[PDB]
């Protein structure tokens, strides 16, 4: 099995390297009250495959 | 530290400047006495053991701009028990004791950038009711914090900075 | 209004800053609020301007620098009198029983001072316990002080068990039991055993267990003597019963060094023999009532030398000493005849066939003591005949004294035993002369009367 | 496998829904100085003493020292990373530990963050870690059995449910042995145990728990650890944060087992603190009040009559008396009991086990002293069968010591003395028994009897060791039915005596040694 | 055998858990600092000052 | 660094007027109470073992003479003695 | 930037500007007339001031000294290029060779590895010697520790075990000096030179004539180099040659620290500063480290509070008698005090189990017995408690043997003894099979048949 969860944490990698896009729920919807423009609609991508 | 040791001193002093309608004065007194006290000369006369009365008397002959019936008496009692390095500290809670007789607050204001005068309104409005006493505001605006306030009285804090809450929601790990 | 704040809280003791004008009495009440809880302090000590040292009453956790402190202008006051009778309460004087309010008539402060010279009495009539050693070697009197010394695990709860079955059940008037210091388990299990033998109205306890802040154990001792003294100032006999002596003198010295006194001796408080005085004075006999007591007192790692049992024994009257060399053989009660003794062991009391039969016993066990050594390493054989019997004697003699008591059935599993004390004389005549040389020495241990010993060795 | 790896990002992803956008207030402070674990802090006007204290990072202090003008607090963890200057927040906390069911099994620090690996703990909630004990009329008398599985013990120094039992003695003497082996033989018996290790070194820690593990006793034991190299703070709590998870078990009408592992070590750590904070130093250098630090650990060990368990549980639990039984160890240097802190922890305990080295080197082990030891508790703790057959045993052990002395060079022996000075002998040897190998109650009733109705006298004496072997063995093809109404009922009758002296006359006269 | 692999699979997610959280608090800070907005600055002030 | 009798109302007095001096060396007041010892601020003329008398016909033996204070032990009950007598 | 402003002994004081206070542990430098002096950061006071005890002497040292703020620990040279050589606690070189060819450098000060971390063994390694391996034996990955006064044995016994362990183990090993004798680390240099083994080994030393800060973290820089090769996956061998020096120089600098007195006048600390020193000396599932340490008890006092502390630490623990070695019997070890984890039927086996269990009972009832012979004399014994004494004098001969490395004492030579020798000789002498031969017929002999060879001659 070690040699399994080992081969699923790479496959599950794609799903972190996914879901970090969903940031701006935690920035913006907290802090600003109202919600937001997506005025990071180039920086969120940026943010997403630079970061993993 | 010299801050226990200066709060009977202070204390004293503040009692009798009132007795005696003069509080004013004596706070540019202390001010003074303060001063003498970090000259570098001083300091070493200060630091050797001279007998409390030929280093009062020295101390008395570098201050002619101290009410001699009420001030020189002062520091004759501090030097009688070797305590004129705590001048500097019985001067802050003279400070301290006046603003809490003057029923008066200073409070500090931190903040991404500087405030409208309606918010420091709204600052100083709240904070007078929160206190039950009176307030005067100052701004000490940031270059980390970047967005929000902080207000800071007395100890109290209350913390709106995004800084603040960037890391108080990374605390829910 | 309250007219104090709080300025320091260092563990167990708290410094109040009072106005200069009003400041509390030394041994003072002051109340503050802990939270939802109401905390009283005991103030100790004025020093500086204005600045009180005290004790809580209580736990310090919660308290901060800065709450109000109200000055009520009294010592701490306990219920006392009649209403106490079969309740349970604490150093406060408060109930713990859950029964509801004391509902008291008075209250006496629990600092007062002793009787003056005056007022004392010397009645000292002849008081019978039925055991064996102690009825012989180290006779108790009416309105005298007793004391039960001992190290940890020798006996002295289940001879002061013992003592308050036969006495303080007999006793017809009431009682009052100080638990200084006690275990919580033993401390219910005596309020049950009260109970379900339905003396408990006789009866009022005040208890202050371990866990209790140091505050609490070191005054719930003088409650319990206030307790007294008032029925004995109505001109009542009591008889008071104290869980642990020592445990009053620790608790005096867990907060002496934070009362900034410079320590003494074995680390002990310097105060401590006024301390010890100051309490033991009280709990004596004047012209209008008897107040007759059974101390415990521990004694550290059995060292008779140590400072707090070496200054109670000059305060009693009785002293029995229970020593583990005895109850390392099992046994019990584990009471020492060259140590135990008593102020009423003399002719003019006890009469000279009670005084000749003790100072006998003594002899015989002091001389055998000496003769045992040379046995150990060289044998018995090198003994002349007369030390051989002696030692034969005395052995019987040191198993004769002891005797299973009916608080111990559940030890034992046996049937305890009671002796009149005619009939305890008589058995220790007959092994110092011939009627017994021929009885083994297990014929002896645990037995009862001499009349039974016999009866053992047809079993043995 | 891991098909999780999507939902754990909704898992983090709602937490921001949970999140809250109020400004808070909070007093704050300022570290005047960091040494040895101990920080000064100005300010904190509105701290309270014994409050938890945050600092930068996820990092506590606790305050104890509320002097004017400054606070004095510990750090429950490294403390080098502070300065001078950093900002301190006062929370409104006392110190809460996790507490529950699922902790069984775990080892967790003494903050209870688990630490064995195998991921985060459930739980029940958090319970403080200083609380009052139940009070004289919330308890009840002790009187049920909780089995040791030694023959020393259970029939000389019987421990009941709620009581609490010093083990004491030398260094390698079997103290931690005699304690886990009491963890192993409570896998079936209901009662859950608890074993604090105060600053033991960790690879020990691997050991035991590789032990209880070998058995089947690690998933009925929770494994609270401090170890010697964790800050002296964390070693001090070990002990209260070990009796609040107990007091779980006995709040809700649960048994449970606490284990104490070093004590001692408990109040070293506690004699480090006192002195780093200038606190005056009583006898042998400890603090004054470490009395009332052991004495208000150990008196919440009690037994809570049924009333106050409803009270507790609202009424969920009704008829049920709880117990938390606790078994704390000490170390003596050399045997020499008048040291401060024994001599307090003797004083506090329901009795205590004496392990002696003179005892473990002669081969006698368990090592246990009959004379100096002894149980306050005694034969209400007992089952019937063997409150009947050891309360003859231990009286008369000791007297056979006393005897041995005084006979040692006298040539002629009464047979009285004779008798006694084997009977005396044989029953030493029986109570000598091996390391985790624990006896069930009719196991050691059987041989005990064989002790006391004589029928060892005739077996020459290291047969004495096979005789009980092959008697166990013998009974337990044979006779189990019988095994199985001992051991159910603890009972003991005529017809008892009957069929064990049946058992007796028949294994001594057709087996073999 | 099964216990000590199950356990192992428990820590790996808590180990993905602690990876994503703060390289996404580490993200939703850019978001601060590519989305704040001066009235949103004058938001947060004059909301905390109305409930101080 | 600790208060060695520098307490408020005794230093404004001699704010006041420093010469204290010109009030007679006969007398002085209680300003610490413990355990049985007292001490007292003034008694300029107080000697080694000399009777010292206190309220309510009292006696304490004056034993430490310091250069601020003098320390006494009360012949007697101290429980009732308070500061500023 | 920081000003000295007070020398007391050891420990320096500086100031610093508030914004600018060096942490904990820190490095920091300053010139000392002709030299560079090292500071370790101890305490931060208040008002930026900060405690710090010198690397170095702290004479000529002046108040109003500047001092320089290196941002780091004390760091030292890791790895193979440490092999073969000698070096200072700051990790300087001090053999006459060239600079350390460093790769890496590593902080001494470090945590202990995690509960999960950690990995049990239960492979016993054999030594040359019948008491150690008998009474009190070891696995590989374990700590053992020689307990004795000044002059019982301690480093005699160290290097035979260093020649049996060490030479038949292939991997590295550190040796660290911990205020101990400087001739006996230059004679240990050369005969690890001489034999060509040096290669294989890191030396650390900071013998006695170095002040109190070298002493005190001379301990942690062995350390440092030994848990690098264990991370690398490597089995190490660390010895330490006096473990009690780290304590003491704890205690001299504790004073000056400001620490309140505690016990004997040890510092308060005592227990936390030696068990974060010795948590770290742990195998590990990466890697194992097996270790030998020396520990000197003060007056022969074994309930004194160090060697106390000491003996929770360690797996093996080997005491040495004043009283046997003044017998002229070697190794002094104390058999009835001497004891190991590994001493368990599960791991050793019965056979082995039960020899030692018999050879301590014998041993423990001839103490029983030398009271009454002290008095009486022996004839006043029973017949079979002559034959305990007749047995038991013969088992304290037989547990003497010839070292190595004692020849230049002794003069005879060197045994090496088997395990499977060891328990056949003892075994045999309790079944009394040997009840014929003298008593000295059993002093200084390798093995049991080297005994009655020396019986026939008497
Ligand atoms: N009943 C027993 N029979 C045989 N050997 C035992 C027994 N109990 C313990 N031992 C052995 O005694 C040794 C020490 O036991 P243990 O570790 O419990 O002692 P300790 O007093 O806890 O030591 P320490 O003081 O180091 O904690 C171990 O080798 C253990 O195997
Ligand atoms: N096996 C042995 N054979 C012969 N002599 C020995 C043996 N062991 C020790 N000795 C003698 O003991 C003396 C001191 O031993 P050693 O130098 O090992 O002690 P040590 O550990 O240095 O003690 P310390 O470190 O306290 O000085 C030496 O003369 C040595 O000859
Ligand atoms: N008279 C006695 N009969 C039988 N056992 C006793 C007797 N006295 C003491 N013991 C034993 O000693 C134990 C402790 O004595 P106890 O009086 O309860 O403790 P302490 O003496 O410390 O108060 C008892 O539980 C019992 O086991
Ligand atoms: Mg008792
Ligand atoms: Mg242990
Ligand atoms: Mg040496």
């Amino acid at each position: 099995a070690q040699a399994e969860i080992e081969a699923e944490r790479k496959r599950a990698r794609e799903e972190l390297r996914k879901q970090v896009a969903i940031l701006a729920v935690a920035g913006a919807e907290k802090i600003i009250e109202r919600s937001v423009d997506e005025a990071a609609n180039s920086d969120i991508v940026d943010k997403l495959v630079a970061e993993l | 530290e010299f801050i226990t040791v200066a709060r009977p001193y202070a204390k004293a002093a503040f009692d009798f400047a009132v007795e005696h309608q003069s509080v004013e004065r004596w706070q540019d007194m202390l001010a003074f006495a303060a001063e003498v006290t970090k000259n570098e000369q001083m300091a070493e006369l200060l630091s050797g053991a001279l007998a409390p009365e030929t280093l009062a008397e020295s101390f008395i002959a570098v201050a002619g701009e101290q009410l001699d019936e009420n001030g020189q008496n002062l520091i004759r009692v501090m030097a009688e028990n070797g305590r004129l390095n705590a001048l500097p500290d019985v001067l802050e809670q003279f400070i301290h004791l006046r603003a809490v007789s003057e029923a008066t607050a200073e409070v500090d204001v931190i903040s991404a950038a500087a405030l409208s005068e309606q918010q420091l309104a709204k600052i100083s409005a709240a904070m007078e009711k929160r206190l039950s006493r009176k307030v005067k505001l100052n701004a000490k605006i940031d270059k980390s914090v970047m967005a929000g306030v902080i207000i800071r009285a007395g100890d109290m804090v209350i913390d709106g900075s995004v800084r603040g809450r960037l890391e108080r929601l990374a605390d829910v790990l | 209004m309250a007219t104090g704040k709080i300025v320091q809280v260092i563990g167990a003791v708290v410094d109040v800053e009072f106005p200069q004008d009003a400041v509390p009495r030394v041994y003072d009440a002051l109340e503050v609020q802990n939270g939802n809880e109401r905390l009283v302090l005991e103030v100790q000590q004025q020093l500086g301007g204005g600045i009180v040292r005290t004790i809580a009453m209580g736990s310090s956790d919660g308290l901060r620098r800065g709450l109000d402190v109200k000055d009520l202008e009294h010592p701490i006051e306990v219920p006392v009198g009649k209403a106490t009778l079969g309740r349970i309460m604490n150093v406060l004087g408060e109930p713990v029983d859950m029964k509801g309010e004391i509902g008291e008539e008075e209250r006496w402060a629990i600092h007062r001072a002793a009787p003056s010279y005056e007022e004392l009495s010397n009645s000292q009539e002849l008081l019978e316990t039925g055991i064996k050693v102690i009825d012989l070697m180290a006779p108790f009197a009416k309105g005298g002080k007793v004391g039960l010394f001992g190290g940890a695990g020798v006996g002295k709860t289940v001879n002061m068990m013992e003592l308050i079955r036969n006495i303080a059940i007999e006793h017809s008037g009431y009682s009052v039991f100080a638990g200084v210091g006690e275990r919580t388990r033993e401390g219910n299990d005596f309020y049950h055993e009260m109970t379900d033998s339905n003396v408990i109205d006789k009866v009022s306890l005040v208890y202050g267990q371990m866990n209790e802040p140091p505050g609490n154990r070191l005054r719930v001792a003088l409650t319990g003597l206030t307790m007294a003294e008032k029925f004995r100032d109505e001109g009542r006999d009591v008889l008071l019963f104290v869980d642990n002596i020592y445990r009053y003198t620790l608790a005096g010295t867990e907060v002496s060094a934070l009362l900034g006194r410079m320590p003494s001796a074995v680390g002990y408080q310097p105060t401590l023999a006024e301390e010890m005085g100051v309490l033991q004075e009280r709990i004596t006999s004047t012209k209008t009532g008897s107040i007759t007591s059974v101390q415990a007192v521990y004694v550290p790692a059995d060292d008779l030398t140590d400072p707090s049992p070496a200054t109670t024994f000059a305060h009693l009257d009785a002293t029995v000493v229970l020593s583990r060399q005895i109850a390392s053989l099992g046994i019990y009660p584990a009471v020492d005849p060259l140590d135990s003794t008593s102020r009423q062991l003399d002719p003019l009391v006890v009469g000279q066939e009670h005084y000749d039969t003790a100072r006998g016993v003594q002899s015989i066990l002091q001389r055998y003591q000496e003769l045992k050594d040379i046995i150990a390493i060289l044998g018995m054989d090198e003994l002349s005949e007369e030390d051989k019997l002696v030692v034969a004697r005395a052995r019987k003699i040191q198993r004769f004294l002891s005797q299973p008591f009916f608080v111990a059935e559940v030890f034992t599993g046996s049937p305890g035993k009671y002796v009149s004390l005619k009939d305890t004389i008589r058995g220790f005549k007959g092994i110092m002369e011939g009627e017994y040389d021929h009885l083994p020495e297990q014929a002896f241990y645990m037995v009862g009367s001499i009349e039974e010993a016999v009866e053992k060795a047809k079993k043995l | 496998m891991q098909l999780n790896s999507t939902e754990i990002s909704e898992l983090i992803k709602q937490r921001i829904a949970q999140f809250n956008v109020v400004s808070e207030a909070h007093n704050e402070g300022t570290i005047v100085s960091v040494s040895d674990g101990v920080i000064r802090i100005h300010g904190l006007a509105d701290a309270m003493q014994g409050e938890m204290i945050s600092l930068p990072g996820n990092r506590y202090a606790i305050a104890l020292n509320l002097e004017r003008d400054s606070v004095g607090a510990v750090v429950m963890g490294p403390y080098a990373d502070l300065a001078e200057g950093m900002k301190v927040k006062a929370t409104g906390r006392i110190l809460e530990v996790p507490v529950g069911r699922g902790l069984l099994g775990r080892v967790v620090n003494t903050l209870g963050a688990p630490i064995d690996g195998k991921g985060p703990l459930d739980h029940d909630g958090f319970s403080a870690v200083e609380a009052i004990a139940p009070g004289v009329i919330e308890r009840q008398s002790v009187d049920q059995p909780v089995q040791t599985g030694y023959k020393a013990v259970d029939s000389m120094i019987p421990i009941g449910r709620g009581q609490r039992e010093l083990i004491i003695g030398d260094r390698q003497t079997g103290k931690t042995a005699l304690a886990i082996d009491a963890i192993i033989n409570q896998r079936d018996s209901g009662i859950k145990a608890i074993y604090v290790a105060i600053g033991q070194k960790a690879s020990t820690i691997s050991n035991v728990v590789r032990k209880l593990e070998e058995h089947g006793a690690l998933a009925n034991t929770i494994v609270v650890v401090a170890t010697a190299s964790e800050s002296a703070a964390l070693q001090y709590l070990a002990p209260y944060a070990g009796a609040a998870m107990g007091e779980y078990f006995r709040d809700r009408g649960e048994d449970a087992l606490i284990i104490y592992d070093d004590l001692s070590k408990q109040a070293v750590a506690y004699r480090q603190i006192s002195l780093l904070l200038r606190r005056p130093p009583g006898r042998e250098a400890f603090p004054g009040d470490v009395f009332y630090l052991h004495s208000r650990l150990l008196e919440r060990a009690a037994r809570v009559n049924a009333e106050y368990v409803e009270a507790f549980t609202k009424g969920e639990v009704k008829g049920k008396t709880g117990s938390l039984t606790a078994l704390p160890i000490i170390e003596t240097q050399a045997g020499d009991v008048s040291a401060f802190v024994p001599t307090n922890v003797i004083s506090i305990t329901d009795g205590q086990i004496f392990l002696e080295t003179n005892l473990f080197n002669a081969g006698i082990r368990p090592a246990v002293n009959p004379g100096i030891s002894v149980s306050r508790v005694g034969g209400a703790a007992q089952t019937k069968i063997m409150k009947k057959l050891s309360g003859g045993i231990r009286t008369a052990l000791a007297q056979y010591r006393e005897l041995a002395a005084f006979s040692q060079f006298a040539s002629d022996l009464d047979d009285a003395t004779r008798k006694q000075l084997d009977h005396g002998q044989k029953v030493t040897e029986l109570l000598k028994q091996k390391q985790y190998a624990p006896m069930s109650v009719a196991q050691q009733s059987l041989v005990l009897f064989a002790a006391e109705r004589g029928y060892l006298a005739d077996v020459e004496l290291s047969k004495i060791g096979s005789f009980e072997a092959a008697l166990l063995a013998y009974v337990d093809r044979d006779h189990a039915p019988l095994m199985q109404e001992i051991n159910q009922t603890g009972g003991y009758n005529d017809e008892i005596e009957g069929k064990l002296k049946g058992i007796l006359d028949s294994f001594k006269a057709t087996q073999s040694w």
